[PDB]
């Protein structure tokens, strides 16, 4: 794909690495000085040799994996409960900002520049150094073995790491050291989840300052080092069983190893969507959640939090942060060879499916379903969302309605005729339009049901949008009767708005599908 | 002696380091919540950066 999955020129694969790049004299300088200052605990100005010539000049100052960890333990002393720590040990804050808020920023604006090769703002072997320091990172950011509830190894000889004589570097355990534990990675990935929707004060600090973005670049830096594995650590050709245990292997492997439970689907549903609006379904077992580091639900007195963030923009990061994790983990789903099965771990793609399906389709805050739904960038979600749309669609017209129309409109997104054939053929049967079966009492819940069906079919239209644009929207008659069918379908909704059951009106896709290639509502508006 | 002691009493008889700063700190806080002492301790006192 890109060159950042294809950049081998300046490597020097080992038994240990395939990534492994040799450092220069200056880059070897560099390193030696972090070292150093790391040593004396001097990280304000570890910090301030990172910052000052970030940007400001062609070549790249490459921050060293023990470094890098170090900048991650840092990322988890926020102020709110270590301010007397970070006061004490820097008392005059020249840089006005808060260690870990620094060092999160470099880790953040480091991803950044490694997500994306410039050969020319930055030369290629610093480049490849970077990212084989990532990549070092990431390994030894290796998940232990999954619990209900060695030490240190330098690859370069040239240098003495600093994280060899120390395991703490302000009072807290290094993150390697502590996600290295049976219990903890998925207990920081639980306790993140919870705590994304948590009013309380402390637990939204905890994990809105620490956990959402440590997460969100823990999963892009797997999500290149899978790349990377599945373009050089394989074997190319093969006969489709060796590559099934190669994956096993795959970093994404051991990252949902750690997450596997007892039925990895409707754990895995209830792990990703915890503390969310929808039901708990069959009264399952309440997940035990504790502070990461020390006193992380606790307020220092010194601190004042003078920060409000809205319920939407929380449940916006809450589900952004779902759907990188669901993005994973189909992303892991979707290399397994038809018919054959992982073996390490026992994921399937049509299990996770049928439970993120069963877990949307539960929702009773259409606000959440439609902050899942609704993409900035449909080409970067594209493999998995469609499929996620449809199944929950199923779900709910299996629900609704007692006949199950089967959905082919995944397959029928190369095709817009077919798939507005089945647009039709649906709205035909009734199940997309109010079912009439459905009583006056629970006419809210109907309401509930066919919004999240018009929010699947929005998110499926858009899709097909994205697949095959506008150029016969009224050219073919096919799509003109959908319309037309679309405009059939808003009419029986206003049949039960004029029974005037309740003031709100019945929700209509007429205008977004106007809006999207309606064409004004065909004639209607057009004038 | 008397009249002195009349004139005595009118004097007043039997830190604050950073009392005024502290209370004119806490007066204008636009905060609804505990604002610790501590805090006000802390911010008012630095001498330094």
């Amino acid at each position: 794909d890109g060159a950042l999955i294809n950049s081998v020129l300046y490597v020097s694969p080992r038994n240990g690495a395939h990534y492994f790049v040799e450092l220069t004299e200056k880059h070897l300088l560099a390193f030696e000085m972090l070292n150093s200052m790391c040593l004396l605990e001097n990280y304000d100005h570890v910090l301030l040799f990172l910052e000052c010539q970030f940007g400001k000049s062609h070549n790249l100052a490459v921050i060293p994996f023990d470094i890098i960890l170090v900048l991650f333990t840092l990322s988890t002393l926020s102020e709110y409960y270590k301010e007397p720590i970070l006061r004490a040990n820097d008392p005059y804050n020249t840089s006005r900002e808060t260690l870990s808020r620094r060092a999160l920023k470099l880790l953040q604006k480091y991803l950044a520049i490694l997500k994306e090769f410039d050969s020319e703002q930055y030369n290629l072997y610093d480049l490849e150094l970077l990212r084989c320091q990532f990549f070092l990172a990431i390994d030894t950011l290796t998940p232990k073995k999954q619990k209900w509830g060695k030490t240190f190894k330098n690859p370069y000889r040239s240098y003495i790491s600093c994280l060899e004589q120390r395991n703490t570097i302000l009072g807290n355990r290094l993150l390697n050291l502590k996600l290295n534990e049976p219990g903890e990675f998925i207990n920081m990935i639980l306790w993140t989840l919870s705590n994304s929707l948590q009013e309380s004060t402390p637990l939204f600090l905890s994990s809105h300052e620490i956990w959402m973005p440590l997460l969100e670049i823990l999963i892009d830096l797997f999500s290149c080092r899978q790349d990377y594995f599945i373009q050089h650590e394989v074997a190319q050709n093969v006969s489709k069983s060796l590559f099934v245990q190669r994956l096993s292997e795959s970093p994404l492997a051991v990252f949902f190893e750690s997450l596997n439970t007892r039925n990895f689907a409707n754990r895995f549903s209830e792990y990703v969507f915890l503390n969310c609006d929808y039901k708990l379904p069959s009264d399952n077992y309440a997940t035990p959640v504790h502070p990461v580091y020390n006193g992380e639900n606790t307020i220092v007195d010194t601190y004042i939090p003078t920060i409000k963030c809205s319920p939407l923009y929380k449940s916006q990061k809450s589900l952004a942060l779902r759907r990188k994790l669901i993005g994973s983990c189909f992303k892991l789903l979707l290399r397994v060879p038809d018919g054959h099965r992982l073996i390490t771990p026992r994921i399937v793609a049509d299990d996770v499916i049928q439970g993120i399906s069963r877990t949307l389709a539960s929702f009773n805050d259409i606000l959440q379903f439609k902050k899942f739904f609704m993409t900035e960038n449909l080409s970067q979600e594209s493999y998995f969302i469609p499929l996620l749309a449809e199944g929950t669609l199923s779900e709910i017209l299996k629900d609704t309605q007692e006949c199950v129309v089967i959905l082919t409109l995944v397959e029928n997104l190369s095709d817009g005729v077919s798939f507005c054939n089945e647009v039709i053929g649906l709205v035909k049967s009734k199940c997309f339009a109010f079912t009439e079966q459905c009583s006056q009492a629970s006419y809210e819940e109907a309401v509930l049901n066919i919004e999240k069906c018009d929010v699947c079919l929005l998110v499926l239209l858009r899709y097909l949008l994205h697949l095959i644009g506008t150029e016969a929207i009224l050219d073919a008659k096919e799509q003109l009767e959908m319309l037309h069918a679309i405009e059939k379908n808003d009419s029986g909704r206003r049949q039960w708005a004029k029974a005037l059951n309740l003031g709100n009106d019945p929700p209509l896709l007429y205008p977004i599908v106007s809006q999207m290639f309606g064409v004004h509502d065909k004639s209607v508006i057009i004038e | 002696l008397q009249d002195l002691k009349k004139e005595i009493l009118d004097s007043p008889r039997s830190i604050t380091s950073n009392t005024v700063a502290k209370s004119e700190l806490q007066k204008s806080i636009k905060f609804s919540g505990s604002i610790p002492e501590i805090y006000l301790d802390v911010v008012t006192k630095e001498t330094i950066s």
